[PDB]
């Protein structure tokens, strides 16, 4: 977490504290840390069908697209677009 | 630098294809009597001539 | 001439087939296109 | 934490998409991979292709490895210049393949069917050749050229 | 999770087709459409109605028909049968064993799931009369010798090898060779000493052939 501790000024780790306790101290100096710690570091096609999607929408328009996946003797696989929404969805 | 560089691949090409025949049953072999192939080239044509 | 698998002739039929396939092919091949060659110039005189 | 593999397998540095023949389109992979990404769904698997002969011996084997060190050695030599014919090449790979395992031309490669010590001796080697066939008693025979 | 599984499901369905033709072109009776099956019928037979497949239920048993017990006179329909768990051991191969002993026949072969140790390397390749054979699931997808550069390996009787040594007027073995437990040995089960005819094909004269034994 790279934190340090004021005079010395060499750096802080985590120790445990007895009996449930999780705190932290400067080596071979004395201190100790209470808080909470932290870091972070980083359209023409179209098709008749039911939207599942709902909010108002319940809508009938839906666009479809067709291509051949996986094994040949494996089935088609279709992909659902809607209009309002514009939601994408696939099954096979 | 390639000059010195032509010997050394033929050379160790060439001594383990070293021995090698074709008798009089058409198939060519080895000096062990092995016979590595029935015919050669599946044709039996030599590329010479 | 002919010689199917072990010591047996074929008949008739596996000429075309051919999956016992032995060797000398390279020599029936030859005399083959030879001859279809002629033909080829054959028929041109036939058009001609 | 942040390395660990989420999907795919740990073989390829790197892939492509090319445009394959005229129009056409398809895709090269760097890696060992081979059988699993032909395994892999999604992808026919029956014509396919690969690199480095020996590997090839590991899931095809024998005959077709030779039919693929035959196939690359003709290319890359049919591109530079002139031509090496296709006769002279077919038996470089079938001399090397017909004991039933890719191996050869190399001194550790080179001790497989062979058994005259004189010529083993000649090609690379020196003390340990001529000891090692006195201590099993060897006995051969005076047969090839050398 | 419902996709990774119907991923499998598909993949042991191919495989159920890879085990199946290779069964036949080793002179054993079957049809057509034992191998030549959609989905449908795959998902009906094998899968239980809750959706999850099974195991032991794929066991089947093939005979050889005419010829195959003619050109080979020693020979016979086998026994096959599946695995369980990923874990291999004794367990359900003592059973095995036990299966080929009182109904006899050739040779027993099963298809692995996940991993192999030495345990289940106690006996297996001991059955006096006979043997028995290990294929892995993960390695049978699609078959090898129809892909691409594997050529038509014909195997031989006895008859026609002292013939093809009668040719060439030839010793034994001295012919190119051919390993065991290569992954193309061992599809077709190839004993010691057993030659098969090669017809390969690459463009000088086109179509040629050459013989291999096996050590
Ligand atoms: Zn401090």
């Amino acid at each position: 977490m790279l934190s340090f501790c004021p005079s010395c000024n060499n750096m802080l780790l985590i120790t445990s504290g007895d009996s449930g306790v999780y705190t932290l101290a400067c080596r071979s100096c004395p201190y100790e840390f209470p808080i909470e710690g932290i870091e972070i570091y980083d359209n023409v096609d179209q098709t008749k069908t039911q939207c599942p999607n709902y909010d108002t929408c319940g809508g009938e328009s839906a666009y479809f697209f067709q291509l051949q996946i996986r094994s040949a003797d494996e089935p088609m696989t279709t992909f659902y677009k809607c209009v309002n929404c514009g939601h994408r969805w696939k099954e096979n | 630098v390639k000059t010195a560089e032509t010997g050394y691949m033929s050379r160790r090409l060439m001594k383990s294809l070293e021995d090698l025949s074709c008798q009089y049953d058409n198939t060519v072999r080895t000096s062990a009597n092995g016979i590595v192939q029935f015919t050669y080239g599946g044709d039996g044509l030599d590329p010479l001539e | 001439v002919r010689y199917d698998n072990s010591g047996c002739l074929v008949k008739r039929e596996d000429l075309n087939k051919a999956e016992y396939v032995d060797q000398y092919d390279a020599e029936r091949d030859f005399y083959h296109s030879l001859r279809e060659y002629i033909n080829g110039k054959a028929t041109a005189l036939a058009n001609l | 934490l942040p390395d660990v593999v989420v999907k795919g397998l740990p073989d390829i540095s790197r892939a492509v998409i090319n445009i394959r023949d005229d129009g056409k389109r398809e895709l090269l992979v760097e890696g060992y991979g081979l059988r699993d990404v032909m395994c892999t769904d999604g992808v026919i698997g029956s014509r396919t292709t690969t690199n480095h002969v020996l590997e090839v011996f590991s899931v095809l084997g024998i005959e077709a490895a030779r039919y693929s060190i035959i196939r690359e050695i003709n290319y890359t030599m049919s591109n530079h210049g002139m031509s090496v014919d296709p006769r002279h090449i077919q038996l470089l790979g079938d001399v090397m393949t017909y004991k039933g395992e890719v191996l050869g031309i190399t001194r550790f490669g080179l001790s497989k069917m062979r058994d005259s010590v004189l010529q083993l001796a000649s090609f690379e080697k020196t003390t340990d050749h001529l000891f090692d066939a006195a201590f099993y008693m060897k006995k051969d025979a005076v047969e090839g050229v050398s | 999770m419902d996709q990774e599984n119907e991923r499998n499901i598909s993949r042991l369905w191919r495989a159920f087709r890879t085990v199946k033709e290779m069964v036949k072109d080793r002179g054993y009776f079957i049809t057509q459409e034992e191998v030549e099956l959609p989905l449908e019928d795959f998902k009906a037979k094998y899968c239980d109605s809750m959706g999850r497949p099974q195991r032991k239920m794929m066991s089947f048993q093939a005979n050889p028909t005419e010829e195959s017990i003619s050109k080979f006179p020693d020979m016979g329909s086998l026994w096959v049968e599946f695995c369980d768990e990923p874990s291999v051991g004794v367990k359900t191969m003592k059973t095995f064993v036990i299966h080929i002993q009182e109904k006899n026949f050739q040779t027993g072969i099963f298809v692995y799931q996940n991993n192999i140790t030495p345990s289940a390397m106690k006996l297996v390749p001991s059955i006096p009369p006979a043997t028995i054979e290990t294929f892995n699931e993960a390695a049978l997808v699609v078959n090898i010798t129809h892909h691409e550069l594997v050529p038509k390996h014909i195997r031989l009787s006895s008859d026609e090898k002292r013939e093809l040594l009668k040719r060439y007027r030839l010793k034994e073995s001295q012919l190119p060779r051919i390993q065991r437990a290569d992954p193309v040995a061992l599809y077709l089960g190839l004993k010691r000493g057993e030659v098969v005819k090669i017809i390969r094909k690459s463009e000088t004269s086109g179509r040629y052939a050459s013989y291999r034994i096996c050590m």
